[PDB]
């Protein structure tokens, strides 16, 4: 399986840097889709202990 | 299309994800981007079939 | 009397030959008409100078890059000229917009984006129409954004690649995660196939409406929700008590800016 490991130009722009070199993504379909969406306004909430995982 | 004409449960694992990460680079809005794509290309060809 | 039959004679064939060539200019001959449109005093009727190339710019989707050398020969020497025409097609665009007319805001927007890869239009501006197009994006306005970007999805991306990639996320999140059909789908496509493609179908500005130098140019910055004025008025002329005064200043401008031995062997 070709690898693909696209070199950098500068040390600058971030680790994760969406470059030109990968073609823009732009996935296209019909209407994309809807899903057995469990909205809200019937009720969840989170208990405010976990925060993202290493957000720091 | 051969698990849809003989009637199977239907399950998928999307693999390899280090592969968006270390090797594609990608930032994660874009990797989200990419993963619905294959989600939606697999499940309208299913429909498809 | 004499002076006002004057002044009126120089407004009516003035101005008609002006439109002519306005009209007329051609790329073989932009130099040459742009001479012509100082060798007659275009500032003197500014306001329908602004006029004829707003027109052309309008009617003509074909004509609007020529309209707009133009412009930036007119507009690197008297900036004001091109400012006013600047605001003007700001008032054309968000009228075609915010009245829901397709073909003016189209119109509007390849003069602004004739503007833009000209550089006499800033890019705070071209953002700002990009962002207040694709903001609730169907059919109509991504066809907008998108249609800007044929022509000017270089210069954005030349000065400053942050609007070309936030054009791409917004586009990509706007078309990927919402209810469009197939002529949005199809136009994301295209506006990556431009952007893949590296803006080889369209450049900057094609041979002859770019020549004037790096620095000697005038960008100016007039925004499409700064509460900007079209002073096209000036459309129809007045009377001048400084005619003569201000007629010797303004030619005294125009006159200062112009063996067999292979066979052998």
């Amino acid at each position: 399986p070709n690898v693909v490991f696209i070199k950098t130009e500068d040390p600058d722009l971030p680790a994760f840097y969406f470059d030109p070199l990968i073609n823009p993504i732009s996935h296209r379909h019909s209407v994309k889709s809807q899903e057995p969406l469990p909205d809200d306004d019937e009720e969840f909430e989170l208990p405010e202990f976990v925060e993202p995982f290493l957000k720091d | 299309k051969h698990a849809v004409q003989e009637r199977l449960a239907v399950t998928v694992c999307i693999n390899k994800i280090d592969r968006l990460i270390l090797e594609l680079k990608l930032p994660p809005t874009d990797a989200y981007y990419k993963l619905r794509h294959i989600v939606d290309e697999v499940n309208g060809l299913i429909s498809m079939y | 009397k004499n002076s006002l039959a004057y002044q009126r004679m120089s407004w009516e064939a003035l101005k008609k030959s002006i439109n002519g060539l306005i009209n007329k200019v051609n790329i073989s001959n932009i130099s040459i008409i742009i001479q012509e449109l100082l060798q007659e005093n275009i500032v003197r009727g500014r306001g329908l100078l602004s006029r004829s190339v707003l027109q052309a710019q309008s009617a003509s989707p074909i004509f609007t890059h020529v309209y707009a050398a133009l412009v930036a020969i007119i507009n690197s020497k008297f900036p004001q000229i091109g400012e006013l025409i600047l605001k003007r097609l700001i008032l054309n665009f968000r009228k075609g917009y915010r009245r829901n007319d397709k073909q003016l805001c189209l119109t509007a927007s390849k003069f602004v984006a004739h503007l833009i890869n000209q550089n006499v239009a800033h890019e705070v501006l071209c953002l700002e129409m990009l962002t207040l197009l694709l903001e609730r994006p169907t059919d109509d306005s991504v066809e907008v954004a998108i249609g800007f970007l044929k022509e000017c999805g270089l210069k954005l991306t030349q000065v400053s690649p942050r609007g070309i990639n936030a054009i791409f996320e917004r586009l990509r999140n706007i078309l990927h995660e919402s209810e469009i059909d197939k002529r949005v789908q199809y136009m994301i496509e295209v506006m990556f196939a431009v952007r893949k493609d590296g803006f080889k179908d369209h450049p900057i500005i094609l041979e002859g409406l770019d020549l004037v130098e790096e620095d000697d140019q005038f960008t100016h910055m007039l925004p499409l929700e700064d509460d900007y004025n079209p002073e096209d008025v000036l459309n129809v002329f007045k009377m001048d008590p400084n005619f003569m005064e201000n007629e010797e200043k303004y030619k005294a401008i125009k006159k200062e800016i112009l063996t067999e031995i292979n066979l052998v062997s």
